[PDB]
């Protein structure tokens, strides 16, 4: 089982 | 300006998705040991996130695949697939030691703001905690202290220094949650701290930046979407 | 088994996305005289083809933030995409001069059966086409005319020995199109290629077997995908 | 502008 982990943030 | 012509290379590398080449000209601008501004840091970590994600989704594919010739009982190939893993462990190991040595060098003693303690900190336990996934026993338990030490030190810094809608608050809560449940397999303690960041944002959520609203939202959203599948299995 | 030892090795990079290790296994395969099976030549072909369209994307992206930046005046930033491309095309050079080579040398040689001889002949035009791209002035047209006499010489051979409804066939049709339009600079013949292809399928599309259904039809239907896009603004 | 060319067999 993998779990989402916090993404790659947003340019600006 | 030699430190902006660098940033540019690592973004021309981002858009091109060569991100090797995206970690080594973000390398040279931590060792020039300046506190990096909002942009860097964010640069910085989705190289070495893209970098480390890569070698991890194949870790993790020959991992299924050595365990479907377990049952076939095809030792001949079981040992390629063995040789195969241990291949890319320990690329996983050298890129983890790379960024958790130049985070302890340059970065964390030179990060003075809250902000970027707390996100260097949670970046330290990333990298420790991917040492644990592969690693096995004593080596796996050493990386996991080091994970939960560097995230208990990002978490009494974020739960002063930062508000709960802050990005890297959530951030950190949601993979310290993914810490609990897949490294510690402690999933009553991962759904205790998803449910209280959560709940701690909704209750602050008109505070909420419009510059800050589209990344929290979605580590929110990653939250209860993960709280829901914890609780259904328990 | 040093060559079935090697298929396997490809077989766990293809499903783990390690495709510079992919085309090493499959290489040494090649480079053995034996005529490489169905299988092999499909691992080969996915291999290099995901090693090359990487950098492919790369060149893509970097020359239209070059275009961005010509207009902005930028000169500083030119120099530094300028040097970054070239870096790229240099790579774009030596990954098609090894397949080019492995396939003048070993392969297209060694390759007996009809069906081999086109998927050859037809890859070879591919990455004199992928060289054409990038490719500028005299160096550019001697890659089309190379481009071009592989493509022609892989159509003489399908025309006779595989039906229209083969997958290989459909796929050379489809890249000869793209090749005519982007390299070639004629895209009248490029859709009256395509179609002409397309039409010489579905006639015999009771002659198409269940096992390459699914390879031939999703080409048909990129063929006619094209065909709509190339014909409405 | 890039156009959709024959894909590697599944
Ligand atoms: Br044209
Ligand atoms: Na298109």
């Amino acid at each position: 089982t993998k779990y989402k982990s916090a993404p790659a943030a947003e340019k600006k | 300006d030699d430190r902006e012509d660098l940033v540019y290379q690592a973004k021309l590398a981002e858009q091109a998705e060569r991100y090797d080449e995206m970690v080594e000209s973000m390398k040279k601008v931590a060792g020039m040991d300046v506190e990096l501004t909002v942009e860097e840091r964010n640069l910085l970590s989705v190289a070495y996130k893209n970098v480390i994600g890569a070698r991890r989704a194949s870790w993790r594919i020959i991992s299924s695949i050595e365990q479907k010739e377990e049952n076939k009982g095809g030792e001949d190939k079981l040992k390629m697939i063995r040789e195969y893993r241990q291949m890319v462990e320990t690329e996983l190991k050298l890129i983890c030691c790379d960024i958790l040595d130049v985070l302890d060098k340059h970065l964390i003693p030179a990060a003075n703001t809250g902000e970027s303690k707390v996100f260097y900190y949670k970046m330290k336990g990333d990298y420790h905690r991917y040492l644990a996934e592969f690693a096995t026993g004593n080596d796996r338990k050493e990386a996991a202290e080091n994970s939960l030490v560097a995230y208990k030190a990002a978490s009494d810094i974020a739960m002063t220094e930062l508000p709960p809608t802050h990005p890297i608050r959530l951030g950190l809560a949601l993979n310290f949650s993914v810490f609990y449940y897949e490294i510690l397999n402690s999933p009553d303690r991962a759904c205790r701290l998803a449910k209280a960041a959560f709940d701690d944002a909704i209750a602050e959520l008109d505070t909420l930046s419009e510059e800050s609203y589209k990344d929290s939202t979605l580590i929110m959203q990653l939250l209860r979407d993960n709280l829901t599948l914890w609780t259904s299995d328990m």
